[PDB]
C-alpha cells in the first residue's frame, strides 16, 4: 502492500 | 500559453519514466534507470506547456514534491499489459490520487503500457471494463515504439479541460 501516507505515492511492501 | 500539471503514477516498472522521457525527450530508455519534465506543444490550437511529474514508489523525502503532487491537475494511471500485478494495483493508485487531491473527481486516464510486447496478460477488454467502472478513458501505449504516447498525454489534457476552465 500500500501507500505509506496520503501525500505522495511512496509505497510499502506487505511481504 | 496554458500550463498543464500532469502526474504519472503506477506500480513499479510499468514505464512511468519511459513514457515521460519518450514524450518530452524523444528517447526510449531500455536501461532500467530508477523527476520533472516540461515541453511546449500545441494541443487543439492552444499553446500548451506539459509539466510532467514522474513519480515512483521509492523516493527521497521532498516537501516540494509533495506540493507538486497535491497541485497536480490530471493523472496518468499506468499499468503494463504484461504485468497483471500492476493492473491489479491500479485501484490502489486511483484511491490514493483521491486522497492526495482530497477530491472524488480528479482527471485521470488509464494507460496500458508496453503494448509492443507479445507476452500480454491483461486483455484490452479487462482494461476497458476497469476504465468504464471509473468513468475514464483507456489508452494503450508503447514508450518503446511511441505508439499512443502523445495520445495518452493529450487525452489527459483533454480530460483536464473537460473538468475545469483552463
Ligand atoms: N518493451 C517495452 N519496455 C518498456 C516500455 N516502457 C518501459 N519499458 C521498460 O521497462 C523497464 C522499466 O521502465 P521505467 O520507465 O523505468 O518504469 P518506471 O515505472 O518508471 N519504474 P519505477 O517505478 O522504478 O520508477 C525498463 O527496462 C524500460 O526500458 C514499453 O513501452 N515497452
Ligand atoms: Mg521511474
Amino acid at each position: 502492500g500500500x501507500f505509506v501516507n496520503f501525500r505522495n505515492f511512496r509505497t510499502f511492501r506487505c511481504g | 500559453m496554458t500550463e498543464y500539471k500532469l502526474v504519472v503514477v503506477g506500480a513499479d516498472g510499468v514505464g512511468k519514466s519511459a513514457l515521460t522521457i519518450q514524450l518530452i525527450q524523444n528517447h526510449f530508455v531500455d536501461e532500467y534507470d530508477p523527476d520533472s519534465y516540461r515541453k511546449q506543444v500545441v494541443i487543439d490550437g492552444e499553446t500548451s506547456l506539459l509539466d510532467i511529474l514522474d513519480t515512483a514508489g521509492q523516493e527521497e523525502y521532498s516537501a516540494m514534491r509533495d506540493q507538486y503532487m497535491r497541485t497536480g491537475e490530471g493523472f496518468l494511471l499506468v499499468f503494463a499489459i504484461n504485468n497483471t500485478k500492476s493492473f491489479e494495483d491500479i485501484h490502489h493508485y486511483r484511491e490514493q490520487i483521491k486522497r492526495v487531491k482530497d477530491s472524488e473527481d480528479v482527471p485521470m486516464v488509464l494507460v496500458g503500457n508496453k503494448s509492443d510486447l507479445p507476452s500480454r496478460t491483461v486483455d484490452t477488454k479487462q482494461a476497458q471494463d476497469l476504465a468504464r467502472s471509473y468513468g475514464i478513458p483507456f489508452i494503450e501505449t508503447s514508450a518503446k515504439t511511441r505508439q499512443g504516447v502523445d495520445d495518452a498525454f493529450y487525452t489527459l489534457v483533454r480530460e483536464i479541460r473537460k473538468h475545469k476552465e483552463k
